[PDB]
């Protein structure tokens, strides 16, 4: 605290402050499906852990193969 | 045969048969159709000279560029020679061929070699199937001499055989009985039936003289034949 801000509230309830919902998730828990975050780690801008794009879908050419044999 | 080619992304994603009576009629062949995959495999990315371990690095053009420089200066005329090849563009040969102008270098060796008795490549017509594909049609009767035109020439033998289904006419492989799909008399191999057939004796020569438009292919592969002249 005297850091406090917003992400810090799980998605569920992310729902119920913004009031999309006039029921709070306690008497309505949702789906709890497998692959779903449990911890929320917020959002992260600063410290290392920091999103960073990047290149996808590998190569190209490929380009040739040098010789390893002499002459 | 002509082409539009469906590139995307700095990456050719596929290629497609430009049509063209002449030529393709709108059916290229399914080994080009498919040829573009080879270009993504191992490619000539950099420059690469031989160290003093024989071995080849990469290297900056100004050096392996430098060097040849080094070598193409001293040789000039003789004891030297250039190996063109089957699918090389004909400008680099113009420019490489000036080059050897330059230093009076008058060989010019290519991939295939093609038999000039009393030089055909003046003519320039010696070795031009001077009858367009587009020509074969109206032609009455037509022959065939050693390798089978579908596999140098597949959109082409699509031609004979469409022929076959229209304009009706004969046509007989020599030398070979390959798998055609259309029919083609059967003929055993050249020392006979060239004279044979030159003579007019052959009967099959005499359907020859029997039917007019010839037409008469050679198989560009028998030009060679060592004795192919």
């Amino acid at each position: 605290f005297w850091d406090v801000d917003g992400s810090m509230v799980p998605p569920e309830w992310h729902r119920w402050l913004h009031s999309m919902t006039d029921d709070p998730p306690t008497t309505k828990p949702l789906t709890a499906r497998k692959f779903i975050w449990t911890n929320h780690k917020f959002n992260v801008t600063g410290t290392p852990e920091q999103y960073v794009p990047y290149s996808t879908t590998r190569k190209k050419i490929q380009e040739w193969i040098p010789p390893s044999t002499p002459y | 045969s002509n082409i539009v080619v469906s590139t995307r992304t700095g990456e050719v994603m596929r290629i497609l048969p430009r049509m063209h009576e002449d030529i393709n009629e709108e059916w290229i062949s399914d080994k080009t159709r498919f040829a573009y995959d080879g270009l993504k495999r191992q490619r000539l990315t950099e420059p690469m000279v031989r160290n003093e371990k024989g071995l080849l690095t990469y290297t900056s053009w100004e050096d392996a560029l430098s060097r040849v420089a080094g070598m193409l200066q001293s040789f000039q005329g003789k004891d030297v020679a250039a190996i063109a090849g089957g699918l090389v563009d004909a400008e680099a040969l113009v420019a490489l061929k000036d080059l050897l102008n330059r230093v009076d270098s008058d060989t010019l060796c290519t991939e295939e070699v093609f038999p000039t008795a009393g030089a055909g490549t003046d003519l320039r017509s010696n070795y031009l199937l001077n009858t367009t594909i587009a020509g074969v049609e109206e032609a009455d009767v037509v022959l065939l001499v050693g390798t089978n035109p579908r596999f140098e020439a597949p959109l082409f033998n699509a031609r004979i055989r469409k022929s076959w289904l229209h304009n009706d006419l004969k046509v007989a492989l020599i030398g070979s009985p390959v798998d055609l799909t259309y029919t083609y008399d059967h003929l055993g191999d050249s020392p006979k039936i060239l004279q044979d057939i030159a003579s007019g004796s052959h009967p099959f020569s005499q359907v020859l003289k029997e039917a007019k438009k010839p037409m008469v292919v050679l198989g560009s592969s028998a030009l060679q034949r060592n004795d192919g002249a």
